[PDB]
């Protein structure tokens, strides 16, 4: 989840409940006639959610991606980065070796000065 | 006055080599398996079409979909179903 | 379903605008006619791939703004179409781990 | 023979991810056929499933963390108690609403900046 | 569903070593 | 719920008379209750079964917004019927258009489901690759670091000498 | 889809933090601060 | 009609590695004891621990009298060679562990006075063997106690 495509979902059903509640409100409760006040208020603020989430879904359309980066776009950039992938596998693999070697040579440069220390005693 | 610092010298290369091995142990990991991406996407579609390993979004306690087969999967399958 | 009331018809506009949300908006994008592989049919070149890695690409890289601000597709991006206090918050579009 | 490896391809996948189920483990616990060795040579067959190939069709995934989990055979022992079987539905269920929390931690962390 | 009987005289050692070197907690 | 138990008993036993592995199915399966034939494209067209508003410009975006205006248009029609005429055979109808435009405004951002998938996947790379360069400055500071070091230490010893 | 090329990607699956137990109501206690000589002292224990 | 996000990183976890991670842990820890250990790991710390004790060796004043000291595989083997067998060990840092006092021997032997048996029971050797290890938690120099 937490995706801009969950939320454009979302907002897409909040609208489609929006009509529905909109329509049951306001059949549903209203002044008798004359051939209220509160039902005018519930009116205004049903028309303003609306007009929100619709704008809050445009807004989301225009984030998501273009009509370009087609698949063979993605596919493409995916097959040069598993290359230099694989380049910087070998050259982190290199600079460790490196640093075995210094690390293995004064590791037994200390246990042979640990061996004299105690030999002398 | 050599020991020392060739200690301190040692100690620090060590935990150097020894983050770095750790990272190579992953990619050494990542080496063995090595998928096409097709066959990624097409199994995150079958594992996440149905929330089977994610859960819905609007989920509260009581709601019958569970992470593991469920009663009715159990008692409608081929497994419950074909030998009894 | 039977009955709306104040406290209820309240409790569904928090929720609903809680669900849901000087102009800060993004750039706008026109129409695409060269596409990659369908459109222009680029043969698999180079500079394509170096623009989707170290460039600003704004319809592929990432999503624009106005004030300027670049968002590439790990980020969320805070706006508000609105004239009001309200921000709309577009969530990740990758959400990396 | 076409129909019987068919048969024995659906109804394998079919018991793999019906072994996700921790009340089924509890089932099988309390009715006792995990003290049977013909069930152990089984368990350790069915570990083909970790295959990639084969990992292609398992559409529930959990089921191949508690495979592995009950080749340990101290578990077998275990799972008896119905405790222990709940504690493992509640901590299964708990890890699946992750993403949702880490949705609402991420929408309260945008709300209040 | 031994003891060699030569432990007398250990043990008073033991004794004296409990006394000569006293335990530390 | 049952335990499979004829392959149980064909597992104990020695030598090589335990029973291989079933071989890989490539076609219709009946795992479940669904069938889940394999080769299934992970977008279903919508030719198949509903109707279908759009041609094959299909820029996305743009038809994206025109069925959000679509959607608030034909709410609005919605609303003349229900002042002008109510009895009309058209609202049954209008109460399944709408319904056949909110299909579509799921049936296209699904179609960024795929996208989003392999994308992420681009971006997970991305970042795999930069952190393995990454790792791999900072251990070679530290080497250059333990070199220095242990050059100075060298260096103080033979003025002990 | 519609034929799109496949291409062998080796993505390291990323590790960082391992829930040990999820509390209820949320709240996981991410148990592992993945040390380095407590490695040794744990694995001096256990031999 | 909404298809949700597909969750590719737990994807990710089974397709390359057959398994999850992606799982509460006290599931395993509460039930299962932890696994055994094996080789590699056993030579790669013993010979860290070699390491350790030479350069804790180095510091400490060590009995220089017949103590004659092998640190062979994580045990420095303190042994006169007259009576007196010790095999010794720390268990975590360079710093600030104690010592642990893994095998104690002692090599006095006569088969006639102990009549063709050992001079000291193992009883009595492991009532040594506390009290020397009492006074290594004294935290004293502690080779010459």
């Amino acid at each position: 989840m937490a995706d801009r495509l969950t939320q454009l979902q979302d907002a897409v059903n909040s609208l489609a409940d929006q009509f529905c509640n909109a329509i049951g409100v306001l059949q549903q409760c209203g002044p008798p006639a004359s051939f209220a006040n509160p039902t005018e208020e519930y009116a205004q603020l049903f028309a303003a959610l609306i007009a929100r989430t619709a704008k809050d879904i445009d807004v989301l359309i225009d984030s998501l991606p273009s009509e370009e980066s087609t698949a063979a776009l993605q596919a493409a950039s995916l097959y040069k980065l598993e290359e230099e992938n694989h380049e910087a596998a070998t050259c982190l693999e290199d600079v460790v070796y490196r640093g075995d070697m210094l690390l293995e040579k004064i590791q037994s440069a200390l246990a042979d000065i640990a061996q004299s220390q105690l030999k002398t005693r | 006055q050599l020991q020392k610092q060739l200690k301190e010298a040692e100690q620090i290369l060590a935990t150097a080599v020894y983050q770095a091995k750790e990272k190579l142990k992953s990619i050494e990991k990542a080496r063995k398996g090595a998928i096409s991406s097709e066959e990624i996407i097409k199994y995150a579609h079958r594992i996440s079409a149905s929330n089977a390993v994610c859960a819905p979004l609007t989920w509260v306690p009581g709601d019958p979909r569970r992470p593991y087969p469920t009663d009715l999967e159990m008692r409608s399958g081929l497994l419950g179903q074909m030998n009894n | 379903l039977s009955r709306n009331e104040i406290i209820q018809s309240y409790l569904s506009r928090q929720s609903s605008l809680l669900s849901s949300s000087a102009r800060q908006l993004h750039v706008l994008v026109p129409q695409s006619p060269p596409t990659d592989l369908p459109g222009l049919t680029r043969e698999v070149t180079q500079d394509d791939l170096d623009r989707i890695q170290a460039s600003q690409w704004p319809g592929v890289n990432g999503c624009q703004d106005t004030q300027g601000n670049w968002y590439d597709w790990t980020q969320c991006i805070s706006l508000d179409p609105h004239g009001d206090d309200g921000r709309l918050n577009i969530l990740p579009y990758v959400c990396l781990d | 023979d076409d129909a019987g490896n068919r048969l024995r391809f659906q109804l394998e996948l079919e018991f793999v991810q019906c072994l996700a189920n921790p009340n089924y483990l509890n089932f099988l616990a309390q009715r006792g056929y995990f003290k049977d060795k013909a069930f152990v040579n089984y368990l350790k067959y069915l570990l083909y499933w970790k295959d990639p190939e084969y990992a292609k069709y398992l559409k529930y995934p959990q089921c191949l963390h508690m495979l592995e989990l009950l080749q340990y055979e101290h578990f077998r022992k275990e799972l008896v108690n119905a405790q222990c079987a709940k504690f493992i539905d509640e901590q299964q269920i708990l890890h699946w609403q992750h993403y949702s929390r880490k949705r609402m931690r991420l929408q309260q962390a945008l709300a209040e900046q | 569903f031994s003891s060699i009987f030569q432990r007398q005289r250990v043990d008073a050692l033991l004794l004296d070593l409990r006394q000569k070197f006293p335990p530390k907690f | 719920m049952q335990y499979i138990k004829e392959y149980t008993d064909e597992n104990i036993q020695e030598g090589l008379a335990p029973k291989p592995p079933p071989p890989i199915k490539d076609s219709y399966m009946m795992f479940g209750n669904q069938f889940q034939c394999d080769d299934l494209i992970i977008r279903p067209l919508e030719s198949q079964g509903i109707e279908r508003l759009h041609p094959m410009q299909f820029d996305h975006k743009k038809e994206l917004r025109k069925l959000n205006m679509s959607i608030l248009i034909n709410f609005l029609d919605l609303l003349d019927i229900l002042i002008r005429s109510p009895g009309s055979i058209k609202r049954e109808e209008k109460l399944e258009d709408l319904k056949l435009l909110f299909v579509h405004v799921h049936h296209l951002i699904n179609e960024y489901r795929p996208h989003q998938a392999r994308e992420t996947l681009r971006v997970m790379m991305e970042v795999q690759k930069r952190q393995r360069l990454e790792t791999a400055e900072r251990f070679q500071k530290h080497l250059e670091r333990v070199i220095e070091m242990i050059q100075n230490c060298l260096a103080s010893l033979p003025d002990d000498l | 889809m519609s034929g799109v090329r496949a291409v062998r990607i080796s993505i390291e699956s990323a590790c960082e933090k391992q829930v040990h137990e999820v509390g209820l109501d949320g709240t996981e206690t991410y148990l592992p601060p993945l040390s380095m000589s407590q490695n040794l002292a744990r694995l001096a224990q256990r031999i | 009609a909404r298809l949700p996000s597909f969750a590719i990183p737990y994807a990710i976890d089974v397709l390359t590695t057959g398994s999850y991670p992606r799982l509460p842990t006290c599931i395993r820890d509460k039930i299962i004891p932890p696994d055994p250990i094996t080789k590699i790991e056993k030579q790669a710390t013993l010979h860290q621990l070699n390491q350790i004790l030479r350069h804790r060796l180095v510091t400490t004043d060590l009995p220089p009298q017949l103590a004659n000291l092998t640190v062979a595989n994580g045990r420095v083997k303190f042994r006169v060679e007259g009576e007196f067998e010790a095999t010794l060990t720390v268990m975590g840092d360079d710093p600030d562990v104690p010592w642990r006092l893994l095998k104690l021997e002692i090599l006095v032997e006569d088969k006639e006075t102990g009549d063709g048996r050992a001079l000291v029971h193992s009883m009595q050797i492991s009532f040594i063997h506390q009290l020397v290890q009492s006074r290594l938690f004294a935290d004293e120099k502690p080779l010459q106690d």
